[PDB]
Order: C-alpha cells, then sequence, then structure tokens
RNA sequence: GGAUAGUGGCCUACCAUGGUUUCAACGGGUAACGGGGAAUAAGGGUUCGAUUCCGGAGAGGGAGCCUGAGAAACGGCUACCA
RNA sequence: GCGGUAAUUCCAGCUCCAAUAGCGUAUAUUAAAGUUGUUGCAGUUAAAAAGCUCGUAGUUGAACUUUGGGCCCGGUUGGCCGGUCGGAUUUCCAACGGGGCCUUUCCUUCUGGCUAACCUUGAGUCCUUGUGGCUCUUGGCGAACCAGGACUUUUACUUUGAAAAAAUUAGAGUGUUCAAAGCAGGCGUAUUGCUCGAAUAUAUUAGCAUGGAAUAAUAGAAUAGGACG
RNA sequence: AGGGGAUCGAAGAUGAUCAGAUACCGUCGUAGUCUUAACCAUAAACUAUGCCGACUAGGGAUCGGGUGGUGUUUUUUUAAUGACCCACUCGGCACCUUACGAGAAAUCAAAGUCUUUGGGUUCUGGGGGGAGUAUGGUCGCAAGGCUGAAACUUAAAGGAAUUG
C-alpha cells in the first residue's frame, strides 16, 4: 500500500528519508546552510547600524506612481552597502549624508516591502535619537 | 506471480484430498520402489520417473503408496546426482543458450535471456548452498559449467 | 441509549433493514417497508393485519430487493419453494 | 591460537612461581597451575591437559573475569590468540516507533584452551585491559563447527 | 506475495459487510485468524464461522449479522507498553464506551479490555467496532 | 447473491468451476484399465499421458499424448477407476 | 623489557599482518562544551540550552617543570611567540 | 490595496475601537502546518513513477507442532441482607482476576539437608441429626530453597521491581493580607511548652532483577558422527 | 573506420511569393537515409498512471489453451480427421453498461475497499521564477549524458470545470 516502508525494523530508512527531504524546506535549508550569517547584509542580527552615503529617490513600482525617499547605507560591522527606506512624511529631511543611522528589517522575511523595488530595510534612528521622536517633536537632533 | 516475467497463469496439479489409498490400487510399496530404482537405474530423473509411473502404472502419487518422495528413495539407494535436478536443467539450459550466443553475437535477445537464466541459477544455488546440499562456496561459472552438465 | 439512572434518553430508536440490520435513516428516501397481509380460511385477506418487512435504500439500489424479500417472506411462511439457499 | 613449539619465544615461556625442583625426579616434567574462573564457567580440559602458556588465559593465566558477559558471534580469527566478534544487537527509535539494525565489533582474547572458527557463537567475559583494544576474554564456546563435517563428498 | 494472512481475512470481511452480504469465505486461515475471529464473536460482531479443511492451510466461512462497521488490522505489530494501550484505543476507536483494540500478549490474543483486567500487554493486532 | 450457502454449494455449479476454485480442490483426471484383445491382460493408463504408453509384452502403442487427455489408439476399450 | 601509582602500543626491541567500513567507516562542517533542563500546550512532534546545580575544559598562545597528599597550577616558576 | 479635486487608507481636528502601566517595531523560533506527513501528505491532467528488465546491500516474507475437558486453593470489588454502637464480617448470590493439580505432559540433574502442605490417623469431638472444625504424634508429597557435584540451543517483546541528586515539572498540605513565592507553621498554662509537617508522581533508551510463553526469529536426526541405559 | 549510396532528403544554391521572406510552395542536391565493426544513452522512451498480494459488479465480442455434446458441415460405406455452432474454464489484447465506491473536477474496475486514516516494497515532489543555470566529480572522440546548488527576484504561477 503506496509510499513509505511500514516494517518494524525500517526505522533508519524512515529517518534518512525525512532527513533527505527536509532539505526542500525553504526555512530549514536557510538555517542549516547558515545562509543568514553568510549572505544577508545584517549579521543575522535584528538591526544594524550604518553610515549614510547618498540620499536616493527611488521610483515606486506599478500600479503606483511616486518617489520613495531612501538612503544608501554602509553597515559598520560590514562594509556591506545597503539601501533603506526612510518612513513617514518629511523624515528624509532629518538624515543628511555621512550621518549615522540604525537600520531594521522590513517585516517580510528578507524580501522587499510594497511598491519600493529592491529595498529590504527601513531606518528607525539617526544620530542616536529615532525618526519617530523627531517626526513628532519629542526629541531634537544632536549638534554634530 | 511468475519470477522472471509478468505472466500470471495459475496452473498446477490439484492434488487429491485422500492422502492414502486409492484402494483399487493393489501392488505394494515393496513393488513400485523396486520399480523406482530400476528406472533411475536406467538413469532417469525423479520427475521423469513419477511421470513414467503415473501413466503406464497405477502410481497415482509415488509419495503415497510408498512412504516417501521419489528423490529421497533415490538417495536412500544411493542414486542421487551431484547436484539437484532442477538446478541441472537450468545449468544445462544456460549452456545451450551460451553456445548459441557464441555463434550469434548479434542476438541481443539471447543475451538478455542468458542473464535471466543465470540469475535464477545463482539464486537457486544460494538456496542450496544455504541448506548444505551443495558445499559452501559451490558456484556456477560459464567456463566450468559447460563441462559440468556433460 | 439510557442515562445515569435507567431513564430513556436520546429520542428516536430508528427502524432497521430486515435484510442487513443497518439503520434506516431519515434522508434515506429510497428505503421501503412492505406490508404483506395476513389471510384467513377461504382466502379472506383480513384488513389491517400484516406481516411486514423493511429494506434499506442501499439494498434496493443494488437490485437485491427482490431476492432478499424472497428469502425473508419464505422462511417466515409466505412462500413455498421459489428461493434456494444454495447456488 | 599458539599451536606447536610452545617454547618458541626469545624469552623462556613459563608460569610464574610454579617451580619444578630438578632434584625431585618427577613423572610429568612440568607442574601446571589452573583455577576455575567462577560464574560456573567450566575450565575446559584442554586448559589442564595442555602445555600452552598464555598469561592472558582465564583458566591458566593471570587475568580475572569480572564485569560483563556478552555472547557475540565471531567474525574474524586472523589475529594470533585474539578474535573479533560482532555483537549482534538491535536498536529503538521513538519518533517512528520502529527499530534499526546495529552492530558493534568487539576484540577478545582467546586461550589456546579454545579452538574457535568464524561463525561460532562465543560467550566472552570482561577482564582488565589486556591490550590497546581488548577488554574481553573468550571463556566458553556455545557453538562447535556450524555443520562443517555434514558437507563431505558424494555417495 | 501474501505478507499478512490476517490482513486479507479482515479486509475480505469488511468488503462483504459493506456490499451488504451475510457470509464470507476467507483463505487461507491461521491460528491467529481463528483467535481474532473468536474475539469478534465473543462481542457479537459476527455470528458463527466454520473451518473447512482443505489439506492445505484452510478456508473459513464466516456468517456475519450486520453490527459491524469496521474490522481492521494494525500493519506492523507494534509493541505496546500497557501505559500506551490508552493512546491506541483513542487514535482508532469511535468512543470510550464500546469498541475494542485487540492485541497479542504473552497471555493470549485478547481485546484490550480483557488485557487490562488481566494486567498484561504486548504487540498489537487490529481492532473492531 | 447477498445471502447464500458457501458451505453447501450445488454439485452442478461446483462441477463447472475451475479445478483449483472448487470448495476443496481436487483433480478431474482419472485412471482406466485398457486392453487390446490380442493379449489377455489389462494395463492401467492415466487420462492424460505425455508418454505414449506401450502395452505389457507387445510393442503396440495404446495412446498418444495431446495437450490434455491422451487419445487412445485405434480400436481399444476401457473402464474408469 | 622499560617506564607508571598502577592496567594498556603508554614507550622500546623482536615477530606477525592485522584493525574499521553502505548496519556509512575515514574525511569535512558546526555562528558544538555535555547534562539536569527551556519554549511551544489534542496527541505524535518541533526548536532551544554561553548562562544559579552536576560533569569537563581553560586562564593571551604553546610547551616545560618546581613544590606537594593532590597542580602539568598561571592572583606558581622557566623558555619561546604575540 | 488606497492617493490623478467631493480620499471610508495619506496630513490633521473631532469622534470611536483594542490591550492598558504598559503598548508598537525588527529578527529568531514554536503553534496555525496533514505545507516534512511514524501517527498523517501528495505524485493520470496541479510540483512528482527511473525508457526498460536483471540484481546486491536494505526492508518484507503462506500454513501447520498442548489444544480441549475435570478437580481443587485463596484473593478484590459489587449487590442483598447488618450483627453493631459513619464502618464491621460470615454465609445467599452472581462478575473479574491469581495459583496449583489430573488428564500419555521436565520441574536441569543427581547426593542430603527442611520439610509447608494430606492420600495420611492416632485418639476423638467445641457443637446445628455432621466431613460444617483445628490443636494433635510412630507407617505415607518434594521442590518452597538451602550447597556441593555434574549440564545447560540462541534472541526479540511484555510485566513487576530494584538502583537511582537536588532545583525545574505534575501535585498534596499550610490563609505569604491576596498572589508570584516560601516551606512553613499550629495550639496553650502566651510566667520557664505542647505539637502536625517538610508527602506523592514522573524519572521512558541501555544495564540489572522477577513473572509471562501469544506474536516474530534461532537452533535440532537424513551418507545418522542421532536419542536414552 | 570501411562498404553502399536507388529513394527521399538538415546544409548550401536557386524560381517564385512578400513591404521584407534567411521560410512556407517549386528546382538542383552535400550530409544523411541502408550495411559491417565500434561509439552515443537520450524521446510527449506515454497508459503523461512502479511492482508483488487480497478483496469489491454487471455484459456481449475476441486471441491462445483445455474439457464437455446420441451439435452443424465435409462422403466413401459409416467413421477417423478438419473447419464451424453451443456451454463451461483458466490466461491475454480490449470495448460496453453501471456505481456501491473515489475524485477539485475531467473522469476512474482502479484513480475503489482513506479522518471508520496501517498487506509488502521501490522511487520522486514540497509556491513561481532564477534553472536543469553556476560549481565540483564522473562518463564521452565530439555532440553531450549523470549528479546538481545558491545569491537575487516575485503574489501569484498552475489544474479542472462554467458562463461569455
Ligand atoms: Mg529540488
Ligand atoms: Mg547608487
Ligand atoms: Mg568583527
Ligand atoms: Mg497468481
Ligand atoms: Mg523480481
Ligand atoms: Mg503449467
Ligand atoms: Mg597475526
Ligand atoms: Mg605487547
Ligand atoms: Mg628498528
Ligand atoms: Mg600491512
Ligand atoms: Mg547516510
Ligand atoms: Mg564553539
Ligand atoms: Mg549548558
Ligand atoms: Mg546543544
Ligand atoms: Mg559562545
Ligand atoms: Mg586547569
Ligand atoms: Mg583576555
Ligand atoms: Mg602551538
Ligand atoms: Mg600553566
Ligand atoms: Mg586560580
Ligand atoms: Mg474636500
Ligand atoms: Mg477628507
Ligand atoms: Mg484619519
Ligand atoms: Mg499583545
Ligand atoms: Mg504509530
Ligand atoms: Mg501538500
Ligand atoms: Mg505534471
Ligand atoms: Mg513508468
Ligand atoms: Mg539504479
Ligand atoms: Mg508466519
Ligand atoms: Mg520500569
Ligand atoms: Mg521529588
Ligand atoms: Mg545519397
Ligand atoms: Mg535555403
Ligand atoms: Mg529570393
Ligand atoms: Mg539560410
Ligand atoms: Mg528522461
Ligand atoms: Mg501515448
Ligand atoms: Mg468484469
Ligand atoms: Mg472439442
Ligand atoms: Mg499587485
Ligand atoms: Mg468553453
Ligand atoms: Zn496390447
Amino acid at each position: 500500500g503506496k509510499g513509505k516502508p511500514r516494517g518494524l525494523n525500517s526505522a533508519r530508512k524512515l529517518r534518512v528519508h525525512r532527513r533527505n527531504n527536509r532539505w526542500a524546506e525553504n526555512n530549514y535549508k536557510k538555517r542549516l546552510l547558515g545562509t543568514a550569517f553568510k549572505s544577508s547584509p545584517f549579521g543575522g542580527s535584528s538591526h544594524a547600524k550604518g553610515i549614510v552615503l547618498e540620499k536616493l529617490g527611488i521610483e515606486s513600482k506599478q500600479p503606483n506612481s511616486a518617489i520613495r525617499k531612501c538612503v544608501r547605507v554602509q553597515l559598520i560591522k560590514n562594509g556591506k552597502k545597503v539601501t533603506a527606506f526612510v518612513p513617514n512624511d518629511g523624515c528624509l529631511n532629518f538624515v543628511d549624508e555621512n550621518d549615522e543611522v540604525l537600520l531594521a528589517g522590513f517585516g517580510r522575511k528578507g524580501k522587499a516591502k510594497g511598491d519600493i523595488p529592491g529595498v529590504r530595510f527601513k531606518v528607525v534612528k539617526v544620530s542616536g535619537v529615532s525618526l519617530l521622536a523627531l517626526w513628532k517633536e519629542k526629541k531634537e537632533k544632536p549638534r554634530s | 506471480g511468475r519470477m522472471h516475467s509478468a505472466g500470471k497463469g495459475i496452473s498446477s496439479s490439484a492434488i487429491p484430498y485422500s492422502r492414502n489409498a486409492p484402494a483399487w490400487f493393489k501392488l505394494s510399496s515393496e513393488s513400485v520402489i523396486e520399480q523406482i530404482v530400476k528406472y533411475a537405474r536406467k538413469g532417469l530423473t525423479p520427475s521423469q520417473i513419477g511421470v513414467l509411473l503415473r501413466d503406464a502404472h497405477g502410481v497415482t502419487q509415488a509419495r503415497v503408496i510408498t512412504g516417501n518422495k521419489i528423490m529421497r528413495i533415490l538417495k536412500s539407494n544411493g542414486l542421487a546426482p551431484e547436484i539437484p535436478e532442477d538446478l541441472y536443467y537450468l545449468i544445462k539450459k544456460a549452456v545451450s543458450v551460451r553456445k548459441h550466443l557464441e555463434r550469434n553475437r548479434k542476438d541481443k535477445d539471447a543475451k538478455f535471456r542468458l542473464i535471466l537464466i543465470e540469475s535464477r541459477i545463482h539464486r537457486l544455488a544460494r538456496y542450496y548452498r544455504t541448506v548444505a546440499v551443495l558445499p559452501p562456496n559451490w558456484k556456477y561459472e560459464s567456463a566450468t559449467a559447460s563441462a559440468l552438465v556433460n | 441509549m439510557e442515562n445515569d439512572k435507567g431513564q430513556l434518553v436520546e429520542l428516536y430508536v430508528p427502524r432497521k433493514c430486515s435484510a442487513t440490520n443497518r439503520i434506516i435513516k431519515a434522508d434515506d428516501h429510497a428505503s421501503v417497508q412492505i406490508n404483506v397481509a395476513k389471510v384467513d380460511e377461504e382466502g379472506r385477506a383480513i384488513p389491517g393485519e400484516y406481516v411486514t418487512y423493511a429494506l434499506s435504500g442501499y439494498v434496493r439500489s443494488r437490485g437485491e430487493s427482490d431476492d432478499s424479500l424472497n428469502r425473508l417472506a419464505q422462511n417466515d411462511g409466505l412462500l413455498k419453494n421459489v428461493w434456494s439457499y444454495s447456488r | 591460537s599458539t599451536e606447536l613449539t610452545v617454547q618458541s619465544e626469545r624469552a623462556f615461556q613459563k608460569q610464574p612461581h610454579i617451580f619444578n625442583n630438578p632434584k625431585v625426579k618427577t613423572s610429568k616434567r612440568t607442574k601446571r597451575w589452573y583455577k576455575n574462573a567462577g560464574l560456573g564457567f567450566k575450565t575446559p580440559k584442554t586448559a589442564i591437559e595442555g602445555s600452552y602458556i598464555d598469561k592472558k588465559c582465564p583458566f591458566t593465566g593471570l587475568v580475572s573475569i569480572r564485569g560483563k558477559i556478552l555472547t557475540g558471534t565471531v567474525v574474524s580469527t586472523k589475529m594470533h590468540r585474539t578474535i573479533v566478534i560482532r555483537r549482534a544487537y538491535l536498536h529503538y527509535i521513538p519518533k517512528y516507533n520502529r527499530y534499526e539494525k546495529r552492530h558493534k565489533n568487539v576484540p577478545v582474547h582467546v586461550s589456546p584452551a579454545f579452538r574457535v572458527q568464524v561463525g561460532d557463537i562465543v560467550t566472552v567475559g570482561q577482564c582488565r585491559p589486556i591490550s590497546k583494544t581488548v577488554r574481553f576474554n573468550v571463556v566458553k564456546v556455545s557453538a562447535a563447527a556450524a555443520k562443517a563435517n555434514k558437507q563431505f563428498a558424494k555417495f | 506475495t501474501r505478507s499478512s494472512v490476517l490482513a486479507d481475512a479482515l479486509n475480505a470481511i469488511n468488503n462483504a459487510e459493506k456490499t451488504g452480504k451475510r457470509q464470507v469465505l476467507i483463505r487461507p486461515s491461521s491460528k491467529v485468524i481463528i483467535k481474532f475471529l473468536q474475539v469478534m464473536q465473543k462481542h457479537g460482531y459476527i455470528g458463527e464461522f466454520e473451518y473447512i479443511d482443505d489439506h492445505r492451510s484452510g478456508k473459513i466461512v464466516v456468517q456475519l449479522n450486520g453490527r459491524l462497521n469496521k474490522c481492521g488490522v494494525i500493519s506492523p505489530r507494534f509493541n505496546v507498553k500497557i501505559g500506551d494501550i490508552e493512546k491506541w484505543t483513542a487514535n482508532l476507536l469511535p468512543a470510550r464506551q464500546f469498541g475494542y483494540v485487540i492485541l497479542t500478549t504473552s497471555a493470549g490474543i485478547m481485546d484490550h479490555e480483557e488485557a487490562r483486567r488481566k494486567h498484561v500487554s504486548g504487540k498489537i493486532l487490529g481492532f473492531v467496532y | 447473491v447477498l445471502v447464500q450457502d458457501l458451505l453447501h454449494p450445488t454439485a452442478a455449479s461446483e462441477a463447472r468451476k475451475h479445478k483449483l476454485k472448487t470448495l476443496v480442490q481436487g483433480p478431474r483426471s482419472y485412471f482406466l484399465d485398457v486392453k487390446c484383445p490380442g493379449c489377455l491382460n489389462i494395463t492401467t493408463v492415466f487420462s492424460h499421458a505425455q508418454t505414449a504408453v506401450t502395452c505389457e509384452s507387445c510393442s503396440t502403442i495404446l495412446c498418444t499424448p495431446t495437450g490434455g487427455k491422451a487419445k487412445l489408439s485405434e480400436g481399444t476399450s476401457f473402464r474408469r477407476k
């Protein structure tokens, strides 16, 4: 009756087979190959702090017409160069080149967000403070 | 169902329920056993013998009028061959196929058949080998078999 | 299907096929219950007084309704020959 | 293993402190010592009748059997005076609720009191380390020959 | 080639029952089939059966009522640890108030309830309900 | 069909089944005593044969084999059992 | 035989050719110290355990050794490397 | 998916919702996932049966060998009484389990040591007309296990138990004011003290130890180099 | 690598067609097509359905085998043969009808006997692209065969049926 062995001694084949096939799991493979630590701009860690190289004006994908304000960031522990979105209305006004920023993921498991092409990170903080506070008014940008 | 093809074909002797008798059969174990020897005394196979006894004589099953299987009778009188009968005819067959192949190398059908025949030969030997009727490390070889059957 | 203390619980104890003893459920609108009338001396057929049988929609779909009935009524007494238990 | 010679080493092979006084004329040339290993293992007669030396012999030598008792099935008798048995064993795996065949080879000493061949089932008894790999010493043969003589010529 | 001679005798039964029949002929019988057949009968799930004796392995004619929904066999005879008899009846019986796991213990081929009362366990043949 | 006696099948519908599919299986071959009045003695032949069976003393032929039942030779005679 | 607290290719002489492996040896990887345990709740599982307790290892890296019942010790010495 | 002029998604006001001393975001894992499937997937056409056959390792592999009948022994629940000052035991009763006998039936085997149990009985009998009842020694039970000799076909499975750290976990007891915890505490003559605790469970593979004899393997006597004495 | 080389005919060349026409149609015709001795190992190599075993439902055809009949026909003197007709039975290639049953359906005597989930065993798949690509190994004279990733990208791609 189709498939798999049934027998009482066929434990090994049953484990091996599973082992072999577990590899078709997209997440398992990433874990065991250590893809994270190897590819992927962050270490495999949740956030990464980097430095702002240029400010970009990414044009959004269809069916959306817009200009998504972004930044090129060179992760400090890394040299890895990355582009990141600057969330909310204005906020790009807060950043400036050579400034220090804190990058996070986009909540999509790698993968880019919406109509923003090739962007897999967003900012979060600048010069030690946080976009959110700045955008509101709770905090002010530091001197230099 | 069928070892080396996909034939199904259920087809055999349907042996009688009555394990003894036939009771219209006179004669005696005494008698047909002598008649078993004198036949395999002339050189015939045990199966050859049972046929010859079944048709011309009253021997319905040799195993019944006599207490034992024909081959065992043969053994007991020391008439058993070097190797089992079924094995012999397998070997003897592979000899004839090989001969025909050495003469017709373009005959891939024969080559395929040779494989089959030999694979039955070897699996059978491994059974015999297992149950001590052939020596441990007995073995079928093309080179030596042609000599072996005759 | 009784309860804690002897009391009968759970409505409706269903009919069954006289032939298979499977439950005959509500939506089984293909099942059938034959009423066969008892008769008295000089052929009178006694109204409202039956020997009765019930056959599941299953059995009838499978075409076994006639043969099944044959047996049933006969080893009860309404038939004499017709059905054989051997084949 | 041994066989023949017995006095075939560079050092003279002898049982320690088992003196035979040359002054006292004896009728058996050499006084021989043995014990019984205990656990109701019969010290076989070839151990006493024998003249082999083996200081790793359970019955005539300076080892003791203590610890484990193992019965394996002998898979190699190429090393002089030691064998390798395959311990026959079988092993459970919970997730699948079935088992899987496993084996372990064990090296064991074998006194010239025993005459083992490949295929024999053999009961071994633990002893002190005896060599780099051997922690076991034969002690008893549960087999014989495994139907060898029952394979001779034709009728 | 036949692996479980039991499996055939169970299946064959189920099919007859489903096709609405009243009797099966099964082949080739065994000690085990009989005893399994015997348990089913002790609890009503079949009627009378009969061993006809070919001089071979046997045939059986079972006469079944209709109170049988399923009689299955557990393909590997898994060992069961008396603690885990529970877990089995759960996986594959309709309710806790009827139906049986029937298994093979050192103390005879018995339904799990008898097995509990006698305090033995073992490997597991099929089941009935 | 649906209910019947597997245990006591009718001889006719039993007679027509295959030789391995009857209730208990058995052969439907038979033996006979065969004689050609040249001699005074009878020899026993199997309904099927494979071997062309010669009589007691006379080189004669009694039957030639076929694909099943042996064809008895020319002018003879027989009796089953 | 030597060495050791002591068994042992531990080491040395002589002699032999063995030992392991698809029941996966041998090799590679491990962002690997092991365990008690942790998380997740039908069940079967899956993932985790540097880290309060047990065991092991280490004291920038290697090796060597003095003292001593006990260390191949580093809040001991000695040399080399950084 | 909204946003290209009346935007139910943007920027705000108002109002409203959800969780609330807390609530969002990122990354990882777990449940959802029967999308890793032993339980428990799917493979004609959705992803997927090697072009075909042989074949080793591996997995798997028909049936059959003490079954049926008879007799005792003593248990643990439950019914109907309760005798008795909530629970009690005899007999009436079924039911479910344990042991041991006899049936053609090794229980390893001799050589004593042991005897608890009757075929015994030696007297008789507390007492319901008595096989209802046990003390009681001189003919007649082995196995219950001591210990010495002589020998023992191999396993798997299952049972019960031993050996076993604490903390964690499950969980009992106890009013930390509650509670997470803690393992305390509780009574009086609170003026010379009385006292309950500090459980239990789990602890699985392997090794040990005991019972079982179904299921599944191993081995046995055929050139008899067979078996008993 | 030899032989063969009638035919049809990758390539090439041409006549036309066309906006173009490297084509479709027409002509010439190299390789090839055939054969020997060696290679190669792939096809929608298909029933897009692994093998052994059991069970479950009706029907008429047909191929092979066998058994039965005071069947038909062949004439001779009746047989014996032979071909044919009827019944049955194993084993084939298939079709028909139903569907208890299965399926997302189309359909399916297996694709049934499955949440009432275990007869034995082999093999493959785990969203779509990236891609049967890169890389290493191995086979091959070559062409290429086998084995065979990831980064990155993406919300679908896909199946069956329905109405337009
Ligand atoms: Mg893949
Ligand atoms: Mg740039
Ligand atoms: Mg660094
Ligand atoms: Mg068949
Ligand atoms: Mg095959
Ligand atoms: Mg045949
Ligand atoms: Mg050597
Ligand atoms: Mg040495
Ligand atoms: Mg040297
Ligand atoms: Mg060497
Ligand atoms: Mg492997
Ligand atoms: Mg590490
Ligand atoms: Mg740790
Ligand atoms: Mg770990
Ligand atoms: Mg670390
Ligand atoms: Mg240290
Ligand atoms: Mg440091
Ligand atoms: Mg170093
Ligand atoms: Mg140091
Ligand atoms: Mg220190
Ligand atoms: Mg407006
Ligand atoms: Mg508005
Ligand atoms: Mg708003
Ligand atoms: Mg929340
Ligand atoms: Mg399971
Ligand atoms: Mg799926
Ligand atoms: Mg496909
Ligand atoms: Mg295929
Ligand atoms: Mg292959
Ligand atoms: Mg079996
Ligand atoms: Mg336990
Ligand atoms: Mg505790
Ligand atoms: Mg040409
Ligand atoms: Mg051209
Ligand atoms: Mg042109
Ligand atoms: Mg061109
Ligand atoms: Mg292909
Ligand atoms: Mg096709
Ligand atoms: Mg049909
Ligand atoms: Mg005919
Ligand atoms: Mg879209
Ligand atoms: Mg359409
Ligand atoms: Zn004649």
